């Protein structure tokens, strides 16, 4: 059979359709971009025990190779394929944790400083998740995008 | 009644696309549609015999793809070894008959040959990749797949061939044989021929470009390269191919050539729009028959189905039919490249004047 | 009933020449006749462009030879552009519907596009030494000698397209038509054939190689050069046409394909040796018609008329009918350039013992 190394570390079969469903997610609302060529441009080379994140790696770049003038999108449907990557390799899930909670956890681990935990109570930290729109990060074009990253 | 060089001396120069008193004499010195008669040219300097190009490397190739992919390129091959396998004969018997100019004639024959060659390549590949010739080539004869459209667009043919046997064998009215009559009617069959062309038009721009994709997917991938280089010089001469089957349709469509076709193309308008956008269909499900086990790193059921759409809906723009299937971008463009040409002064002088 | 793609899954390897369902598949996999297949081959090796060889030198030529010599060129040439414009046609109307194997298919498209290049190299020529082509054409349908020999052989095809368009589009034994009887009998066919391709052997061995003579001619003259070029390969490309004709015939004769044939040739050996030996006079005839107003420094009527003979003596030796004509010694050897292969010791030792 064929094997693959999802980023949570245990194994899985080969799904090439995973793959298309993702690009999708970022073809989505957009022109000029063939979802088969991102794939055919990445040359991705398969092996086994081969970790997922590295996969998702590879068309991130592609992706970002395909960004011409002529395909002024591309732009964006990379920074899509990429906005996933980063939120989900720092909160375990696609989905970033609740204001407060995230504020602390960071705190004691020496990243973020507790001089916040002390000008805020709970309440006005949970008040101001509402403001956070983490969908502002699908507002992204990855050249700003891959800045962020570093 | 059909004659191998008709008696009288008929000015072609007027002589309708088809309908026309027999070619009595093969000449080149002139032309009344021009295009035909490149359409030749182009073709006869396009020539190239399938051992030319090289099938070592592509054996090897087979014998690694997965299963979900050795069906993938299998399956697809045996769908166009069909789809020439007939348009070889069927150009010859259908259409001969009915040529009344000598242009057209020469491309008919020519336009035949063609197909010919990428029948004969076809098995120089098979024998290639595969072990037994047989096995794959009695598939593509009985198969569910296969038989589903390949009696469809067939049929029109067998057709045209009853239909425009009784013009000539007969006269026009009513005939009666064994308590059945049977009616020729010249505009009956003036309908015979425009949408059995209409139906040719598809199966060598829609049908047959749809099934190079798949071939030259696996060339942006470095895989059965000989194939892809093969498929690729298919493609080419087949352009000239559905070219011709649009001039043929356009010229018939106007008037120009025949009044009467003029108004068949009025009430026939629907019923061609009707099989070009339903057998447009049945290549979508094709796809299925090659997903089915599995995905391909270069496309699936998914992105080859986008294209018959972008593909289609063009295609049909040309030869004046209504547009159907939705507007799209080339959802794979990469498939071009297998369409295209195959193989310091210092003064105080300017300075004093300025006024800072 | 004649079907583009035959539904069934019916194995080549036993249909017989002709009469079979139709060919499925085109495939080359295998062959009952490698014969054919070779053809095949070794034709489209042999594939060339009428342009390629020059004809300028060829217009002044045209212009400086004597007049009963100009109208021996221009005639003959006349006579061959015929021949051809309908034999192009002619093997896929006529022979198609009835093709039953693969190899032979193939061959038979083949065979007649090859035919084409022959129509198109004759107007390449004409434009060169003629100042207007279609005053050369118009009276190569309108012309006393022409139309002559034009219906006789053209009639054995449009008979073949009725005939068998009658067993497919009906039954057998008698269908009424009108208050007319018209009986189709498949022995009927199988006779409608037999008799209407061995009208080929000698249009393609002796009727044309005759008309060759003639252009070769001029050519051991130092005249004339292009068309001697583009003749050879003519002759060339024809050799196989021929050969394909015989070996159809001799498997048709022998039984060990069509067994009912078999008897079909001896109640039609007679009528068979009839159209070779009274065909091959017509050709007597056409020399007088170039040589009436002078001879040639090459050859005349004289010369002319013994190749005939000398020719169809042995043409048909091969077919297996009887021969006719008297034995004679190829009165023209220089013809085939045209046709091969076209572009000190001392010792008192041994003396001492002789003795005088
Ligand atoms: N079984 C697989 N085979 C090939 N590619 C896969 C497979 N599973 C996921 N991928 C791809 O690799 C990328 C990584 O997905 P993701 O960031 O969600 O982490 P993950 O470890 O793969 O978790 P999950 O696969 O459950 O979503 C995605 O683009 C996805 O398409």
């Amino acid at each position: 059979n064929l094997l693959v190394t999802k980023r949570d570390g245990s194994t899985e079969r080969i799904n090439l359709d995973k793959i298309h469903r993702v690009l999708d997610w970022a073809a989505e609302g957009l022109h000029n971009v063939s979802i088969s060529q991102v794939e055919l441009r990445s040359h991705i080379q398969f092996y086994d025990g081969i970790k997922t994140s590295d996969i998702h790696e590879t068309i991130i770049k592609a992706a970002a190779d395909l960004i011409s003038r002529d395909a002024p999108d591309y732009q964006y449907l990379a920074a899509r394929l990429a906005i996933f990557h980063l939120r989900k390799k720092a909160y375990g899930q696609f989905e970033p944790p609740a204001l407060y909670d995230h504020v602390v956890k960071m705190v004691e681990m020496g990243k973020y400083d507790n001089h916040l935990l002390e000008d805020y109570t709970e309440e006005e930290f949970k008040q101001m998740d509402t403001f956070i729109d983490h969908d502002r990060d699908m507002t992204f074009s990855y050249a700003a995008v891959k800045q962020l990253e570093g | 009644a059909y004659t191998t060089f008709s008696q009288t001396k008929n000015d072609q120069l007027k002589e309708p696309m088809f309908f026309g008193q027999p070619v009595n004499v093969a000449r080149y010195d002139q032309q009344k549609y021009d295009i035909f008669e490149k359409l030749i040219e182009k073709q006869l300097s396009f020539f190239w015999r399938p051992e030319e190009v090289d099938v070592s490397r592509d054996r090897i190739d087979y014998q690694a793809l997965p299963e979900h992919e050795k069906h993938i390129f299998i399956s697809n091959l045996k769908y166009q070894t069909l789809l020439d396998s007939i348009q070889g004969r069927s150009p010859n018997v259908a259409l001969l008959p009915l040529i009344s100019i000598p242009e057209l004639e020469t491309w008919v024959e020519t336009w035949a040959f063609s197909e010919t060659i990428h029948s004969r390549s076809y098995t120089h590949i098979i024998r290639n990749i595969v072990n037994d010739p047989s096995v794959v080539f009695d598939d593509i004869v009985t198969n569910e797949q296969i038989q589903k459209r390949a009696e469809g667009i067939s049929s029109y043919y067998d057709e045209l061939i009853e239909m425009t046997s009784y013009w000539h064998l007969l006269g026009e009215g009513t005939h009666t044989v064994n308590g059945k009559t049977v009616t020729v009617s010249l505009r009956e069959l003036k309908k015979k021929l425009y949408l059995c062309l209409m139906s040719v038009n598809a199966l060598e721009a829609i049908r047959f470009y749809v099934s190079f994709a798949c071939s030259f997917a696996f060339a942006e991938r470095e895989l059965m390269e000989g194939n892809a280089k093969i498929i690729r010089l298919i493609a080419r001469d087949e352009a000239l191919h559905l070219t011709g089957t649009q001039h043929m349709l356009n010229l018939l469509r106007s008037g120009a050539d025949d009044p009467e076709m003029a108004e068949i193309a009025e009430e026939c308008k629907q019923e061609c729009y009707d099989l070009f956008v339903q057998a447009a269909q049945q290549e979508k499900d094709w796809a299925d028959y090659l997903f089915r086990d599995g995905s391909m790193i270069g496309l699936n059921k998914d992105i080859l189905c986008q294209y018959v759409e972008y593909i289609t809906n063009i295609r049909m723009q040309a030869v004046g039919l209504d547009l159907p299937f939705q507007t799209r971008s080339n959802p794979i463009p990469w498939i071009n490249t297998w369409l295209v040409s195959d193989n310091s002064e210092v003064d105080t002088d300017d300075l004093s004047n300025f006024q800072l």
